[PDB]
């Protein structure tokens, strides 16, 4: 009821270029409240920016890499939030984890810039 | 630190003289080339009734002893003219309630350095300051710093570099004349000043002269009255022989009020305000 | 040029005559800002590249104002693994402006991070520190096992682990007198139901991320009715030249020319003004130096011909411009083939009245034919 869980579902094999889309659940607090992100990190690897939208849904960002390819929505109702891979490329083979942290509706890129972080789901791309 | 009760207080009737043209400030720095511009602001109408207070100490039996520090209200703005040799006259205090439930304002010239700040002071009763005419060494130097007892919740401070001015007591003529303007229109604390030589005791020459702006500090305060901070020289230190006792030296200022009037200033090729006309007047 | 002065008239045919086309203006080239030279930045310093901080109960107060920020240096070096901003910008701190800052520096646990956050609940977020549902600021908090871990335990910082109450938002509790869990009074003795509120940490360099020590700043924004102590470019903007542009000078977006001027200013410097209130001469922040402001080219573009019968060729004038600025006069994007020869090229003269293209200039003297002005006078007779 406080505490902002956060589940992330929907990764799996997709073919390169295709449609794809992840779904994390945000359990607890007032999720309208909380900006949201999605980062990717390689087995073995770091954990690099992918998406972030904003706690009252006005704008969304991108990383380099990233933008235009793939989009994020969220729904405060639903308590949910989803990311849609378009496009995708051989690289964006990780696990995503999608991340809550209780900001404002500004640009939001660095992990340093978020507090919480889910479980991940894994996206596999041929 | 520590209040102290001024006394020997030898109350005169208020004195009302005649401003002439003096005091004119730009209400906003922009460049004009020989050209009359029609303002209406806030300004000090020509010929008005400025109030007189004086700072002195007869030696024999007059017995004057007159140490002026009032609560004189601030309305929407102050034009406080000073006339001295010694620099008798330190700072100025501004607040609503000057008490520890609401922010006010202090300006202050340390004898080293000028300090304005904008806390909760605990006023006294009588705020000043005190100069010491030490012997031992051999100098004047500021001694007491007795404006508020204490400050607790404070909002702003600043501090001028160090400085030397010269505390030494002047004999004869008034030598400075030091015009300013203090204004907080939209929250904005705008500080007028001008520095000017002089050869009189009293009468103000006849003449026209610019307010230059001095500062625009980021008071949001609600400034409805103020009061100034005198320096006395100690007594029985210099006898003297009055204790508590103090005297004032030679020193003078005048107080008035702003109105809104338009004003029509005539800026030369230089962009400097060589005169100025007040609509109503006649 | 004779196409357009037809659709103008609405006329296949037209006679002889002058007549007015069309206007033109040069458009600034690309842009131009400029900005005070900048001064001294905050005492950031002395918040990152400081020696030793407070504890997480008894964290330390800062009050930041009266001085310009540069806010670059906090993520310039990513040496901080928390950097989290709410309200403000994380990236972007050098284009926001607030009346007055509190910097709230204190050391925590790599556990306590958790709770430390906007509207957490927890025992640091409870009994040592909060923040309010509205917060507006940011929060910095980097491993300090290093700088604040002794071989045997760093026991010096303490957090009030017991509190009857939680703390407000922006409330500090430094209390030292025994805490209380029953009914019985303490009456001074600690023990039984009467327990010390702070207890320290084994901070320790062997302990884990979560029992290690990090510290924090937490710097809180507030833009109150009061004008803001810190504003303006705080990294650069400079680098501008003298063209036609358009150029923000000090919060003036205006288009001209930005050319040098011999005039003396008041010692105090700041924008100018002319006797129709125009703008005219704007100062330049960095070097002591004014510099005028002038229209580009305004003007209009005219096309002198005889009539369609007997004649087709045509000229082209171009009024109070001079010839050395028509080639950019509203070109290099009409025409290429019909229009550069009006437009440059030869038969290009100097008149009082503006440029004329298209018509060369006899030194004879003739009754005027078509009144160019200013004396001058155009006509089609070889
Ligand atoms: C603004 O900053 C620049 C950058 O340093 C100053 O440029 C110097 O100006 C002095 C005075 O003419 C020269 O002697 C130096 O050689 C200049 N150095 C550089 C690197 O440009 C400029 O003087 C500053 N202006 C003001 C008004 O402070
Ligand atoms: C000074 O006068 C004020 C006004 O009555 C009084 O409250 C204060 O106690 C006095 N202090 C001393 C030291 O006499
Ligand atoms: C100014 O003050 C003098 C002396 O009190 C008085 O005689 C005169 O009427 C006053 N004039 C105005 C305009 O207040
Ligand atoms: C002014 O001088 C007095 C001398 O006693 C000193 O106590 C006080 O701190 C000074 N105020 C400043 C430096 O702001
Ligand atoms: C004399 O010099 C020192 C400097 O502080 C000290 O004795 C005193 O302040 C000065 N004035 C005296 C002693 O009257
Ligand atoms: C100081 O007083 C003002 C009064 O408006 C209040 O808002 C502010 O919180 C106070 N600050 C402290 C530290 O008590
Ligand atoms: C605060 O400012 C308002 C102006 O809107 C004024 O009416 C009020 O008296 C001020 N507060 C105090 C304590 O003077
Ligand atoms: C204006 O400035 C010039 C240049 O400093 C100076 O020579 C002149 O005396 C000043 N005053 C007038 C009225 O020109
Ligand atoms: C040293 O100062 C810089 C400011 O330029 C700051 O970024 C850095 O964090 C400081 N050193 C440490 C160890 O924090
Ligand atoms: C063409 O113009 C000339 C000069 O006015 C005139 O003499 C001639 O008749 C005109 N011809 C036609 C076909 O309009
Ligand atoms: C046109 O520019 C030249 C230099 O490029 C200058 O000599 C001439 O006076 C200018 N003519 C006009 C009318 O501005
Ligand atoms: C007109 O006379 C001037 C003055 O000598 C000369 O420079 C110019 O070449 C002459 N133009 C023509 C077309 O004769």
């Amino acid at each position: 009821n406080s505490q902002v869980q956060l589940v992330e579902s929907g990764g799996g094999l997709v073919q390169t270029g295709g449609s794809l889309r992840l779904s994390c659940a945000a359990s607890g607090r007032t999720f309208s409240n909380y900006v949201m992100g999605w980062f990717r990190q390689a087995p073995g690897k770091e954990r690099e920016f992918v998406s972030s939208i904003e706690w009252n849904s006005e704008n969304t960002f991108y990383a380099n890499s990233v933008k235009g390819r793939f989009t994020i929505s969220r729904d405060n109702a639903k308590n949910t939030v989803y990311l849609q891979m378009n496009s995708l490329k051989a690289e964006d083979t990780a696990v995503y984890y999608c991340a809550a942290d209780r900001g404002s509706s500004y640009y939001y890129t660095r992990a340093s810039e978020y507090t919480y972080w889910g479980q991940g789901t894994q996206v596999t791309v041929s | 630190s520590q209040c102290v009760n001024l006394t020997t207080r030898t109350q005169l009737p208020p004195a009302y003289t005649n401003s002439f043209t003096r005091g004119v400030y730009y209400p906003d720095k922009v460049f004009r080339s020989s050209v009359l511009h029609s303002t209406q602001d806030l300004f000090l109408p020509f010929f008005s009734n400025v109030t007189w207070f004086h700072a002195i100490h007869v030696s024999g039996t007059n017995g004057t002893k007159r140490f002026d520090n009032p609560v004189l209200p601030f309305n929407d703005g102050v034009y406080f003219a000073s006339t001295e040799k010694s620099n008798i006259i330190r700072g100025w205090i501004f607040g609503t309630t000057l008490d520890s439930k609401t922010q006010s304002l202090l300006i202050v010239n340390n004898a080293t350095n000028v300090v304005i700040k904008v806390c909760e002071f605990q006023f006294c009763n009588d705020p000043f300051l005190g100069v010491y005419y030490h012997k031992n060494n051999k100098s004047w130097m500021e001694s007491e710093f007795r404006v508020y007892s204490s400050a607790n919740n404070c909002t702003f401070e600043y501090v001028s570099q160090p400085f030397l001015m010269d505390l030494e007591g002047k004999q004869g003529n008034f030598k400075n004349l030091r015009e300013f303007v203090f204004k907080n229109i939209d929250g904005y604390f705008k500080i007028y000043s001008k520095h000017t030589p002089i050869n009189l005791v009293r009468d103000l020459p006849q003449g026209f002269s610019a307010l230059e702006p001095l500062v625009d500090l980021p008071i949001g305060i609600n400034i409805t009255r103020f009061q100034t901070l005198l320096a006395l020289h100690r007594s029985y230190l210099t006898p003297g022989d009055s204790s508590s006792g103090w005297t004032a030296g030679a020193a003078a200022y005048y107080v008035g009020y702003l109105q809104p009037r338009t004003f029509l200033l005539k800026y030369n090729e230089n962009g400097t305000i060589t005169d100025a006309v007040d609509c109503a007047l006649d | 040029p004779l196409s357009e002065t037809k659709c103008t008239l609405k006329s296949f045919t037209v006679e002889k005559g002058i007549y007015q086309t069309s206007n033109f203006r040069v458009q600034p080239t690309e842009s131009i800002v400029r900005f005070p030279n900048i001064t001294n930045l905050c005492p950031f310093g002395e918040v990152f590249n400081a020696t030793r901080f407070a504890s997480v109960y008894a964290w330390n107060r800062k009050r930041i104002s009266n001085c310009v920020a540069d806010y670059s240096v906090l993520y310039n070096s990513a040496s901080f693994s928390t950097f989290k901003c709410y309200g403000v910008s994380p990236t972007k701190l050098n284009d926001l402006c607030f009346t007055n800052v509190y910097a709230d520096s204190f050391v925590i646990r790599g556990d306590e991070v958790r709770q430390i956050a906007p509207g957490q609940t927890g025992k640091i977020a409870d009994y040592n520190y909060k923040l309010p549902d509205d917060f507006t600021g940011c929060v910095i908090a980097w491993n300090s096992n290093n700088l604040d871990s002794k071989v045997g335990g760093n026991y010096n910082y303490l957090y009030r682990l017991f509190r009857k109450s939680n703390l407000k938002p922006f409330e500090r509790d430094i209390s030292t007198e025994i805490y209380q869990a029953g009914s019985t009074p303490c009456n001074g003795v600690e023990g039984f139901n009467c327990y010390f509120p702070l207890q320290s940490y084994g901070f320790q360099p062997t302990n884990g991320v979560g029992y290690q020590p990090y510290r924090v700043v937490v710097l809180s924004f507030e833009l109150l009715h009061a004008p803001a102590t810190v504003c303006g470019p705080k990294k650069s903007t400079n680098l501008v030249k003298n063209k036609c542009v358009n150029f923000n000078f000090n919060g003036l977006t205006g288009t001209g020319v930005l050319t040098e001027s011999n005039k003396k200013f008041l010692p105090f410097q700041q924008f100018g003004r002319d006797i129709a209130d125009t703008t005219d001469a704007v100062r330049d922040p960095q070097t002591l130096e004014i510099l005028d402001i002038t229209p580009c080219s305004f003007g209009g573009v005219s096309v002198i011909t005889p009539g369609t019968n007997t004649s087709n060729q045509v000229a082209v004038l171009y009024q109070d411009v001079n010839c050395t600025e028509v080639p950019v006069a509203i070109h290099a994007d009409q025409l290429t083939p019909t229009w550069r020869v009006y437009s440059t090229g030869s038969n290009v003269f100097q008149t009082r009245a503006g440029c004329l293209i298209g018509a060369e200039h006899v030194n004879n003297s003739y009754e005027c034919d078509i009144p160019i002005g200013a004396g001058i006078c155009a006509s089609y007779q070889t």
